[PDB]
């Protein structure tokens, strides 16, 4: 697995049990509530899944799709954002966005 | 900018760090942008001076040195967007993009 980094969801890292990005005055929550919560900029946000699901989790794919699926993965809510395969990172921004990136078309090496 | 981000748009100035763990780029001020405990420097040690690294809406990170010269590029482009290079904690700096999703906590509506 990859180490985790404050506020940077890379493609294949996990959130729940309110795991959380962090960036100055932001958090992004993958509660327990299976609520996606941004707490952040003027207003915060939501996935505004309270409760449809239980034990869920925040999921990146290698596809730029940002999904929540419950413990038998029932998909609870997505981004429905799709391109190319391959890395993708969700970063939390000083900006309080939220804002997924990707793929890699440049890295210093592989 | 970020700790460890550059958004396109931004710039990280001469003698500049973005750092995750034990990997350190710098913007050194030899005009040579290296990211240390990484195996990789943009070699442009000496090439000038009061430089800055930039990041473009087509995904190139572009070494301007004082005034307003390029010095080093990606070389390495996609469509207009907004776009991020961040440094992997496994020791990388990646181009990441354009932006696919994007949440707003700074909308009434
Ligand atoms: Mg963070
Ligand atoms: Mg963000
Ligand atoms: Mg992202
Ligand atoms: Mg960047
Ligand atoms: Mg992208």
């Amino acid at each position: 697995n990859i180490p985790f980094t404050n506020n940077l969801l890379f493609s294949g890292q996990v959130l729940y049990g309110d795991g959380r990005l962090t960036a100055k005055s932001h958090q992004l929550v993958m509660q327990g509530d299976c609520n996606l919560v941004l707490y952040g900029g003027k207003y915060g946000w939501q996935s505004n899944t309270h409760g449809n699901g239980e034990h869920c989790f925040l999921r990146l794919n290698h596809k730029g799709e940002l999904i929540i699926k419950d413990d038998d993965f029932k998909t609870i809510w997505s981004s429905s954002s799709s391109s190319k395969h391959g890395d993708y990172v969700l970063i939390l921004r000083d900006d309080g966005f939220a804002v997924i990136y990707g793929p890699a078309i440049w890295e210093t090496s592989p | 900018l970020g700790t460890n981000y550059l958004l396109s748009g931004q710039t990280l100035d001469r003698e500049g760090h973005l750092k995750n763990g034990d990997f350190d780029l710098v913007m050194q001020d030899d005009c040579n942008l290296v990211l240390y405990n990484g195996n990789w420097q943009s070699n442009t040690a000496n090439k000038g001076r009061d430089c800055k690294l930039t990041l473009t809406d087509y995904g190139e990170l572009v070494i301007k040195n004082g005034d307003g010269s390029t010095v080093w590029r990606s070389r390495a482009q996609s469509v207009k967007g907004n776009y991020a290079a961040v440094v992997h904690p496994d020791g990388r700096l990646v181009v990441f993009g354009p932006s696919v999703f994007k949440i707003d906590p700074w909308v009434p509506g």
